[PDB]
Formats: structure tokens, C-alpha cells, sequence
């Protein structure tokens, strides 16, 4: 019972770490997931930036 | 044009660059520094009648002591007055946010309608920016509320609170026959004691008197009627410690006499419950003012910082990084960038 209580008590720490990593990465994968080689608009946006 | 818009907006609101409008206006988003120096006005537009504050404090004490006899002023009599005063500033903070949003919308319009000849483009580039501004209105208001709510959550008396009232010159007209004449001196009246000085350095400390157990009266016209006169007299002892014929004191006007009397009344003196409660009420009133000065100071400082972080900087980041991505998403990209007849 103590081993089970310990293993469950650490879940909140792991959940916050994974949630933090998704928030940091999300801003860029949102754009990478929409990559298409045939996209003159993507090229134009990069040029302006 | 997108490049020119982003650059023009940033110059106008930050104030950087050349070609500044040195003559015509105080304008171009430098108006916002007025709100940050106008919001300090709304925080003092509010007023209260002190008699309502005294009544409210009195019921606060009696309602904290439910049945018990009171020895010391309860702390909750302080906390529940401060919480009630702080709730009042929710409104002016929201007015400040709304005024700032209004100026951002006006500035976006100047940088858009006046510089672009293409139809439809000046609509998309105005619509998108004002939509983004409105969403930040939402996030900004939540943060302001979670700041005032924090001011209520805990009372901190460590930094600048009053850590544990009237001044002017008076002349004594009736001097003992061994000296004669009249003596002009510096008088300091506090809520606790009276102190006599020879000058405004307040170094001599020649006389000290208690405020308690003294009485005030007017004087009969047995004198050359050139000054207004009152008397501070004692009925519990034959002398006012160091006495000068019941300390008859002349003033230039009756209004000065009445202001003095009012100051004595504030200090605890009675006119020509009462023993215990009135002293407790005055202690709380003073402590409340000293703490509210700190609350107001902190609010004036943090509000413009909250707005800059949450509304202004995110708008600039949007203009530089996202604006073009959204214009490609509007309409059908066929009627956009179609020349007007002119």
C-alpha cells in the first residue's frame, strides 16, 4: 500500500512537466504541421521576416 | 505596404525615429502617457463623508464584540474597513483600460485610412488589428481583477504603515503682573498633548499639557475688543498646571478660533461610549488613511505596467509576426489588392 501511495503521489509533478513542454513547443509546431512544399505564401512570409 | 504599416505603427506609438511632429500636436499615442497621468486623477475623484466612515467603524466594533466586553480595539475592525474601501477602486481601473483601448484604435485608424489607396486592404488591415486588440482587452481585465483581489487577501503592516494635528502661532494676552505684556509663541496641538515652543524649530519644549479633562469656553467683553478670544480652563484642578489666568488665547478671526476648537474636538476634547469608543474610532480612522495611501500608491504604479505587458507589447508582436499570415487567409485573394478608380 505504501508503494502504491508513493507512485501515485508523483503524478502531479510529471503532468506539469509535460504540460510545460507542450506549451513551449506548441507555438512552432502549429506552423510546422502546416508545411507544404508548394506554398508561395510560406516563402513570401519568410522573405518579409 | 505591410512593411510600411508595421514600421509606421511602431514609430507612432514608441516615439522612435525622425520626422516627429514637433509643432502640431502632443499626440500620436503620447496621449497614453496622459492617461497614466490622468488615472491618478480618477483615484481621487472619489470622496466619502467622514460621518459615514465614523458610523460604519462604530458598528464594525460593536459587531465584532458579539457579547463580550472589549478591552482592546479588534484587528478585524481595521481589516473590514480596508476591504470595503479597496473594493471601490474596481471601477476606475476598468475605465483606464477602456480609455487606453480607445486610443489604440484611433492610432491604428490614422496609420491605416490615411496612407492606403487600395480599397479593401485598409479594411482587412483595420479589422484584423482591432479584433486582436479586443481579445487582449479580455485578458487584461482578468489580470486587473486578480490584482485587486490580491490587495484584499492579506493586510501587510510591515513596510510603511504608521509603525507604533494642528500647528500655529498663538499669543497669550493675560500675563502675570510680575511680567506683564503679552507672549507670542509657537503652539503645536496633537491628538494627545499640547506643546509650547518659542519658534518653529520646536526645540524649546517649554510647556506640555494633556488634551484630556480640559474644557473650552468663550470670554466676556471686558477687554479692548480688537481680537477674538477663547479660554482653555480646568474644573478638576484649580490650575491648568502652569496657569495664565485660565489660558485665555486670542486669535485674529472667529474662524481661526473655530478651526482650533474643531482640532481639539478631533483630538478627543468634548464640546462645552464617549470615553472609550471615540478614542478607538480615531485610532482606526488614522490607521485606515495611512494604509490606503499605500494601496493607492501601489495601484498607480502597477496598472500601467500591467497594460504595457498584456496589451501593447502583444499587439506589436502580432503586427510584426502574424499580420501577413492573416491577410492571406481573408476573402479569396482575388479581390484583395484591386486598384480603386482614382
Amino acid at each position: 500500500q505504501q508503494l502504491t501511495n508513493h507512485i501515485r503521489d508523483t503524478l502531479p509533478g510529471l503532468r506539469n512537466k509535460l504540460q510545460s513542454q507542450l506549451l513551449s513547443i506548441e507555438k512552432e509546431v502549429e506552423e510546422y504541421k502546416n508545411f507544404r512544399p508548394d506554398d508561395p505564401a510560406r516563402k513570401t512570409k519568410a522573405l518579409l521576416q | 505596404m505591410v512593411q510600411q504599416f508595421a514600421v509606421d505603427f511602431e514609430k507612432r506609438i514608441e516615439g522612435s525615429g525622425d520626422q516627429i511632429d514637433t509643432y502640431e500636436l502632443s499626440g500620436g499615442a503620447r496621449i497614453n502617457r496622459i492617461f497614466h497621468e490622468r488615472f491618478p486623477f480618477e483615484l481621487v475623484k472619489m470622496e466619502f463623508d467622514e460621518k459615514e466612515l465614523r458610523r460604519e467603524i462604530s458598528y464594525a466594533i460593536k459587531n465584532i464584540h458579539g457579547i463580550r466586553t472589549g478591552l482592546f480595539t479588534p484587528d478585524m475592525a481595521f481589516e473590514t474597513i480596508v476591504k470595503k474601501q479597496v473594493k471601490k477602486i474596481r471601477e476606475p481601473c476598468l475605465k483606464c483600460v477602456d480609455m487606453v483601448i480607445s486610443e489604440l484604435i484611433s492610432t491604428v485608424r490614422q496609420c491605416t485610412k490615411k496612407l492606403q489607396q487600395y480599397p479593401r486592404l485598409r479594411e482587412e488591415m483595420e479589422r484584423i488589428v482591432t479584433t486582436h486588440i479586443r481579445e487582449r482587452e479580455g485578458r487584461t481585465k482578468e489580470q486587473v481583477m486578480l490584482l485587486i483581489d490580491i490587495e484584499l487577501a492579506y493586510m501587510n503592516t510591515n513596510h510603511e504603515d504608521f509603525i507604533g494635528i494642528r500647528k500655529g502661532w498663538l499669543t497669550i494676552n493675560n500675563i502675570g503682573i510680575m511680567k506683564g505684556g503679552s507672549k507670542e509663541y509657537w503652539f503645536v496641538l496633537t491628538a494627545e498633548n499640547l506643546s509650547w515652543y518659542k519658534d518653529d524649530e520646536e526645540k524649546e519644549k517649554k510647556y506640555m499639557l494633556s488634551v484630556d479633562n480640559l474644557k473650552l469656553r468663550d470670554v466676556e467683553k471686558g477687554f479692548m475688543s480688537s481680537k477674538h478670544i477663547f479660554a482653555l480652563f480646568n474644573t478638576e484642578q484649580r490650575n491648568v498646571y502652569k496657569d495664565y489666568r485660565q489660558l485665555e488665547l486670542a486669535c485674529e478671526t472667529q474662524e481661526e478660533v473655530d478651526s482650533w476648537k474643531a482640532s481639539f474636538l478631533r483630538a478627543g476634547v468634548y464640546p462645552e461610549m464617549d470615553p472609550q469608543l471615540e478614542r478607538q474610532v480615531e485610532t482606526i480612522r488614522n490607521l485606515v488613511d495611512s494604509y490606503m495611501a499605500i494601496v493607492n500608491k501601489t495601484v498607480r504604479d502597477l496598472m500601467p505596467k500591467t497594460i504595457m505587458h498584456l496589451m501593447i507589447n502583444n499587439t506589436k508582436e502580432f503586427i510584426f509576426s502574424e499580420l501577413l499570415a492573416n491577410l492571406y487567409s481573408c476573402g479569396d485573394q482575388n479581390t484583395l489588392m484591386e486598384e480603386s478608380a482614382e
